[PDB]
RNA sequence: GGCCGGGCCACCA
RNA sequence: UAGGCCCAAGCGACUGUUUAUCAAAAACACAGGUCUCUGCUAAACCGUAAGGUGAUGUAUAGGGGCUGACGCCUGCCCGGUGCUGGAAGGUUAAGAGGAGUGGUUGAAGCUACGAAUCGAAGCCCCAGUAAACGGCGGCCUAAGGUAGCGAAAUUCCUUGUCGGGUAAGUUCCGACCCGCACGAAAGGCGUAACGAUUUGGGCACUGUCUCAACGAGAGACUCGGUGAAAUCAUAGUACCUGUGAAGAUGCAGGUUACCCGCGACAGGACGGAAAGACCCCGUGGAGCUUUACUGUAGCCUGAUAUUGAAAUUCGGCUUUCUAACCCGCACCACUUAUCGUGGUGGGAGACAGUGUCAGGCGGGCAGUUUGACUGGGGCGGUCGCCUCCUAAAAGGUAACGGAGGCGCUCAAAGGUUCCCUCAGAAUGGUUCAUUCAUAGAGUGUAAAGGCAUAAGGGAGCUUGACUGCGAGACCUACAAGUCGAGCAGGGUCGAAAGACGGACUUAGUGAUCCGGUGGUUCCGCAUG
RNA sequence: GACAAUGGUAGGAGAGCGUUCUAAGGGCGUUGAAGCAUGAUCGUAAGGACAUGUGGAGCGCUUAGAAGUGAGAAUGCCGGUGUGAGUAGCGAAAGACGGGUGAGAAUCCCGUCCACCGAUUGACUAAGGUUUCCAGAGGAAGGCUCGUCCGCUCUGGGUUAGU
RNA sequence: GAGGGUAGCGGAGAAAUUCCAAUCGAACCUGGAGAUAGCUGGUUCUCUCCGAAAUAGCUUUAGGGCUAGCCUCAAGUGAUGAUUAUUGGAGGUAGAGCACUGUUUGGACGAUUCAGACAAACUCCGAAUGCCAAUAAUUUAACUUGGGAGUCAGAACAUGGGUGAUAAGGUCCGUGUUCGAAAGGGAAACAGCCCAGACCACCAGCUAAGGUCCCAAAAU
RNA sequence: UACAAGUAGUCAGAGCCCGUUAAUGGGUGAUGGCGUGCCUUUUGUAGAAUGAACCGGCGAGUUACGAUUUGAUGCAAGGUUAAGCAGUAAAUGUGGAGCCGUAGCGAAAGCGAGUCUGAAUAGGGCGUUUAGUAUUUGGUCGUAGACCCGAAACCAGGUGAU
RNA sequence: AUCCUGAGUACGACGGAGCACGUGAAAUUCCGUCGGAAUCUGGGAGGACCAUCUCCUAAGGCUAAAUACUCUCUAGUG
RNA sequence: ACAUAGCAUAUCAGAAGGCACACCCGGAGAACUGAAACAUCUUAGUACCCGGAGGAAGAGAAAGAAAAUCGAUUCCCUUA
């Protein structure tokens, strides 16, 4: 509340929307794959385990 | 009765914004004014509202021009 | 009980990596004949919520990460 | 704004 | 123990009624007058309804408004508002009526919408109505105040002026009319009688007074008994002049004063009592009003259901019918019953009533709103933006300080290249010429700052009054606002360097939410 | 050791005092705990001891934990007690004396005289109250004084309907 | 008189906002309920260090609030703080002047000219100061990021000004000090003036303003 | 202590009377200097502004759940469970669903140490070039009456015409 | 799949209500008024709507436990 | 007129009223308050009132959730 001055989150516009089908991925970088031995077969099950 | 007066506009904060001998970067405003009270000199530009601004990095120098006129230049620091 | 997010605020800002809030610009709805070309072009560019305003409104968006 | 020749009706940034 | 009386004026006719507990009155009522509604299941009123009051009444009756015995009377205005009646011309809702279109599946089809036109009251229009609301001039109107009264319960000026009354009369009485601002049923003017009414005068009479004295009793006072209260920071609590939050027991300097009672008095302790009723303030409350906003009880009107059969006439209109529905109609039974139910007649009848939907009216009732600044508040003025002065030679800087302007404009008054130079004066001529003329002209517009690099004037071409931006900087609480080199894309003008992202600069504007329109390699709820 | 700093409202920061309860450890107490009272005691403060009297059964200390944790003001709430003060008042009026009773008498009983009401201060019904009525005994409180008296206290009684 | 009836969004009223169980512009009781109170009052042990503000902007805002300003605590960063000297610069006040605008007095000549004046919104001129900077002396800050605030009634004095009347202990701005939040000495007394900033103790000393005949310390 | 002018004390001080937690002691006090209570509220109160007769007791920032920050501690590219079950109303064991972090940018599709805008191999915004997480003490905020007391009023359901 | 499989029903318009959701792109559920289906080649839903696909089979009824509370009772706790 | 309504008699002992009616289901349903005013909205389907019960009540055996499949209802955690 700003004492009756129009508050900041009313003087600014709304923007955008939310995608219902938004896909978010789990991310593994190359540096995190360095913990496996040479010749390993990397799989989501192995990354989770 | 009542006064017919009571009005004024917002003060516009004109005048010098950098000192003679001071180092400024390019784009720095040196002087706000109405008209050419001070003229643009060397490496100094004059904006649409008559603002004087430095076009290079360098040192501000206020100098006389002619008999009754002034100018401000900026010179590259060696 | 849980604190409640200010939903109006939540519709107008987004959190940045450093924890700041990216905001849209006022004066961008109508009356565009009265604002100059450069004014509108530069009003297309997003700003941040100022630190003075953050001091006032931070708790309203504590859950919006 | 609607309709008819100024009158009725309509108008929740 | 047992009326004081007389003269005169205002108000109200009268007896009566009223603020239990500061108002008894001129206020209310009243008999009388008038207007208006109401044909009986009356109107009006209470109640959601049933049921009631009205009334076991029936227009010589009942409700509501106004006036207020009686006497003489009650003028002008119907433009406005209300009320009443007309016209079904314009406008309008539900509903009907379906031309047509979008989405989807070449279509059906399903689906979202959708114009002809039919469609009530109201409102608009016309007329009337003033013992309806109201109005009763300063050429204007709807019309401009009749009778009577008038310095008044009304007259500001005002103690109007004159007369009477008194030695002396702002009151009183009688006149005048110059009625700030009387006036005819929110009645005018009178009026015998009446009045714990208001007002002026007089006789009687008096301790009301000159002017106070004495006497009786009850308290007070002394003694025995009994024995509270408000109040109270601690108190060994002086005055004067001063000081001080601007009126001192308590501070300063003086002055005065042995310690403790008792009877008295009220100048102070801003003495006690009641968180000032006045005044202001609170985005406090409550009651009341209305042509404040939004509603709503109710009522009016239309469609449709209940709800059926025939016709006539132009989807309607109209007429007839009976069998739904209705009867606070009659008789009959239950039943010794003015309820009810049933039966039979009569009346009425697809109306009414009631449900749902729709339009209208609706301070009758309800929830609320009705700004701030302000040398208290109100009234007046002001509220955003631009320029100047105040402003103290950076910037900034207040007052209901002193002055002005803005809510645009221009297709050139923008861009570029080329060229050009003013106002004024003097002197000559039935606008022109010469000479001076640093600008004393002009610059779209207010002022200031600038401008003869012209930023002022003219011409050619033109549209940079571009798209994507943007180092850095000014200003600044925020939101905003301002300036900007330079890079890229595509140009204009220029021989070229180069200039151009509107205008000599600084006003000419308004956030968000919502909605409309155009585009869109975005999303679009199993998939398209 | 030798230099500096240390006025302070709103307010920020730090360190401590004390109260009740809990855990663990270690103690005190009928050869007298807590509480209370007095004292010329100790600590920079909040505060801590000791001695003596009273009291008569619980209570410290250490470390840590938890709070209904600290009052002088709220026209604060409750209780007690002051002040005003031996002050105001003691609620419409005619009593006097004799005798009696008694610890005590203006005030109770009895007597005489006096005085007041008498369209009522008399008599009887109703409402309302509900034992206040009667007798004997009493005098703490109540009675605006007193009290031997009482509508007060104790004990025992009292209301009878065919009309 | 008795027995009954009308009940609070309501009754009743020969009407006064009048009565409805000793206060009726809407009775009383209980509940919602700890209504709400941007208002008043109150808010309890101690010491230690630091220590404000009474302003700006916006506000149905004006004795409220919000951000900024000023306080505190903690980490960072490190010359960026302060003062002076010197040097450079921006700007138009005081004064002065009349070159422009406006005002004004006396001559002269036939508007100009001679002489002499006036100005917040006049300037041919123009200080002192203050301000912005740059690189030596002294000095001790400064800034950034977070945790916690309070403040938004100010007052007098001096001085530059508006306003008022070259009135006000008036009012509104600029500048400085003090009070606020500051005791001590002086000004008789006396927040705001003068001297001066109290860690504690001392029956030591030197001074400030102000004083030295007695009150009453010190020069008759 | 009866010649004295006052917020009642304080500093100085004879006289008299006592004798202790034995301390450069205790009680009283002629006489002198200095000195207008406290609280609240204020620009400013001795204030003739508020509040308190006195004494005693009682009487006001609390707790729960979220957020943020600081300190502490465990683990660390990881940290941690919730309900539940077992257990003594315990600690604790088990429970990995879930949550936060290890990656951001964008309205989104998306792309990714980048990404968005943009025609751009340009410029610019936000990012990258490690540190988090769990519990808990303290501070503060939010939802709750939220430091305490106090309206006038509003609504609902009852009770009243002695 | 020869017959049966809940009819004034589902559903629709208007007015409302309940759904976190204020009529909105508002599906899904219920009430009043008025209208008003289909019949396994059927019907309903998958957030307007259409087509495909997917899931289901309304308009009849019954059902313990896990859950809520404490005037109580018994045994205990702080 | 048949009939029915009605009336008399015997038999049954079904209802009535109460509550801790705390929890539960339904009917009906505010206001102060918050929005720094206020009407939409909020307080809140809360308070109060009324009806019906049980030891629990309600719900319940898909014209469901979904989009790789699950398989009545309810309740706790989480999603958030
Ligand atoms: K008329
Ligand atoms: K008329
Ligand atoms: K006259
Ligand atoms: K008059
Ligand atoms: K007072
Ligand atoms: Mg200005
Ligand atoms: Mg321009
Ligand atoms: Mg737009
Ligand atoms: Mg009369
Ligand atoms: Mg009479
Ligand atoms: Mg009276
Ligand atoms: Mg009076
Ligand atoms: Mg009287
Ligand atoms: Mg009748
Ligand atoms: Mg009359
Ligand atoms: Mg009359
Ligand atoms: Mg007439
Ligand atoms: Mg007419
Ligand atoms: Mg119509
Ligand atoms: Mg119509
Ligand atoms: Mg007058
Ligand atoms: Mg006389
Ligand atoms: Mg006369
Ligand atoms: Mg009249
Ligand atoms: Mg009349
Ligand atoms: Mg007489
Ligand atoms: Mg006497
Ligand atoms: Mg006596
Ligand atoms: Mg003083
Ligand atoms: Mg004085
Ligand atoms: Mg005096
Ligand atoms: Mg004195
Ligand atoms: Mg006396
Ligand atoms: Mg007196
Ligand atoms: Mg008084
Ligand atoms: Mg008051
Ligand atoms: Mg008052
Ligand atoms: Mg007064
Ligand atoms: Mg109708
Ligand atoms: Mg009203
Ligand atoms: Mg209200
Ligand atoms: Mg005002
Ligand atoms: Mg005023
Ligand atoms: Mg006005
Ligand atoms: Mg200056
Ligand atoms: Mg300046
Ligand atoms: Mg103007
Ligand atoms: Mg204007
Ligand atoms: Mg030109
Ligand atoms: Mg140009
Ligand atoms: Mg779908
Ligand atoms: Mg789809
Ligand atoms: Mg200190
Ligand atoms: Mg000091
Ligand atoms: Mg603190
Ligand atoms: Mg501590
Ligand atoms: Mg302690
Ligand atoms: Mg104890
Ligand atoms: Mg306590
Ligand atoms: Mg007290
Ligand atoms: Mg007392
Ligand atoms: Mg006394
Ligand atoms: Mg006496
Ligand atoms: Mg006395
Ligand atoms: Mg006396
Ligand atoms: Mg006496
Ligand atoms: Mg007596
Ligand atoms: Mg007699
Ligand atoms: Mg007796
Ligand atoms: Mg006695
Ligand atoms: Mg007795
Ligand atoms: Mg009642
Ligand atoms: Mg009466
Ligand atoms: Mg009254
Ligand atoms: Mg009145
Ligand atoms: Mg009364
Ligand atoms: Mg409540
Ligand atoms: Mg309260
Ligand atoms: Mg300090
Ligand atoms: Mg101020
Ligand atoms: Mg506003
Ligand atoms: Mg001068
Ligand atoms: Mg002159
Ligand atoms: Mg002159
Ligand atoms: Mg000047
Ligand atoms: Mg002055
Ligand atoms: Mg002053
Ligand atoms: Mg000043
Ligand atoms: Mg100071
Ligand atoms: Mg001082
Ligand atoms: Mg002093
Ligand atoms: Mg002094
Ligand atoms: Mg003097
Ligand atoms: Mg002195
Ligand atoms: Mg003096
Ligand atoms: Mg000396
Ligand atoms: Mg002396
Ligand atoms: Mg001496
Ligand atoms: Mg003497
Ligand atoms: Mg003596
Ligand atoms: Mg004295
Ligand atoms: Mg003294
Ligand atoms: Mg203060
Ligand atoms: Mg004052
Ligand atoms: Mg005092
Ligand atoms: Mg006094
Ligand atoms: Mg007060
Ligand atoms: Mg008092
Ligand atoms: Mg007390
Ligand atoms: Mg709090
Ligand atoms: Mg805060
Ligand atoms: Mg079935
Ligand atoms: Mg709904
Ligand atoms: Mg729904
Ligand atoms: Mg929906
Ligand atoms: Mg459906
Ligand atoms: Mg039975
Ligand atoms: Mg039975
Ligand atoms: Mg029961
Ligand atoms: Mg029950
Ligand atoms: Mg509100
Ligand atoms: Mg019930
Ligand atoms: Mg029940």
């Amino acid at each position: 509340f700003e004492g009756g001055q129009l508050p900041l989150f009313r003087r600014l516009p709304k923007r955008g929307f939310t995608n219902i089908n938004r896909k978010e991925y789990a991310i593994v970088n190359l540096d995190q794959l360095n913990k496996f031995e040479d010749g390993t077969e990397v799989t989501p099950a192995l990354l989770v385990e | 009765s009542s006064t017919k007066n009571g009005r004024d506009s917002e003060s516009k904060r004109l005048g010098a914004k950098r000192a003679d001998g001071q180092f400024v970067t390019g784009g720095s405003i040196l002087y706000r004014q109405r008209g050419t009270k001070i003229y643009p000199g060397e490496n100094v530009g004059r904006g649409g509202d008559d603002t004087l601004f430095a076009k290079i990095d360098g040192v501000v120098k206020f100098e006389r021009k002619g008999r009754d006129k002034k100018q401000v230049s900026v010179y590259a620091v060696a | 009980p849980k604190m409640k997010t200010h939903r109006g605020a939540a519709k107008r800002v987004k959190r940045t990596a450093s924890g700041q809030l990216k905001r849209s610009r006022a004066f961008t709805s109508h009356l565009f004949a009265n604002k100059s070309t450069k004014q509108k072009r530069q009003l297309r560019k997003a700003r941040l919520v100022s630190k003075s305003d953050m001091k006032r409104v931070k708790q309203l968006l504590a859950y919006k990460k």
